[PDB]
Order: structure tokens, then sequence, then C-alpha cells
């Protein structure tokens, strides 16, 4: 039934400065010569309080997909700090990697991300306004969350 | 409440 199956996601360049682009090595399997494109997205949760502060870092259309095992590195630019509420800038947040077929999301891989200052003085006495040039992004890559959804694969 | 909200987002 499910034409596409995500086998693995590897977090590359981690930890890294806040401004470095995200890099995930994704491996997936395709059952047939999939008729429509697969739409991969990297979504950054800018604020746990509201979905309005989500930033879609990149949206990619992969296809035609021939039947078989495939692997690619999904790279996406770091979020725009100008849209992140200061209260949510430092500490834990989530980055999501989703895939969508025919406008239906079928997989969501989430990673908890902890943004922290690297200097001891800044860790103990954080600036009034976050300094994204001094933040390090530490993705909690040993604990990924995978959620699969039932979609209509028929054409 | 931040952890509960973030957990709902991943689900």
């Amino acid at each position: 039934m499910a034409k596409v199956q995500v086998n693995n996601v590897v977090v590359l360049d981690n930890p890294s400065p806040f401004y470095n682009p995200f890099q995930f090595e994704i491996t997936f399997e395709c059952i047939e010569d999939l008729s429509e494109d697969l739409e991969w997205k990297i979504i950054y949760v800018g604020s746990a309080e509201s979905e309005e502060y989500d930033q879609v870092l990149d949206s990619v259309l992969v296809g035609p997909v021939p039947a078989g095992r495939h692997m690619f590195v999904f790279q996406a630019d770091a979020p725009n700090p100008g849209l992140i509420p200061d209260a949510d800038a430092v500490g834990v947040t989530v980055v999501l990697i989703t895939c969508t077929y025919r406008g239906q999301e079928f997989i969501r891989v989430g990673y908890y991300v902890n943004n922290e200052y690297t200097e001891t003085e800044l860790r103990e006495n954080p600036p009034v306004k976050p300094d994204f040039s001094k933040l390090q992004r530490n993705i909690l890559a040993s604990n990924p969350r995978v959620t699969r959804f039932h979609i209509n694969w028929e054409d | 409440e931040k952890a509960a909200r973030l957990a709902r987002r991943i689900a």
C-alpha cells in the first residue's frame, strides 16, 4: 500500500553555529515508478506557542522517482532570527522533516534542537536580545521522533 | 507547557 518508506535520517554537521544550514542525509525506498513528485520540507518551529512562527526552511520536489532505494542530502538555510520571538530563541525547540505525496503529508521526523551560547559568561548571563551569532545549535540527534500518517497513494 | 506544545508539533 504505502508506495514510499523512509528508512533513515542522519543529522550532519552537528552541533554547529546557529547560522549554518541544516543538513540531513535521508534514505527512502520506492515500491513502483511513483507517478507524482515527493515534496520534502524542513520546518523550523520558531515558537512552541504558535504555529505562525514556523519557518519552512526549504521545500523540495523530488521526481520522477524510479522504483528502488534512494539517498540524498537535504540542505536548508538556517531560520531567519528576525521572525523568532526572543523568549524562544535560546533553549529547546524542534526542527521537523516532512514528506508529502499528492498534498498529503505521510511522514514527519522531528528532532529536539537546543540553542545555547558557547561562552560561559553568555551562558550564565544571556544578552537581553539574543545574539544568534554566538548561539550554537545542538540537535538532539540520538533521539529522533518518527510519525507516519495514512494517506491515499492511489492515482 | 513548552515541552507539551513541542511534543504536539512533532506528533
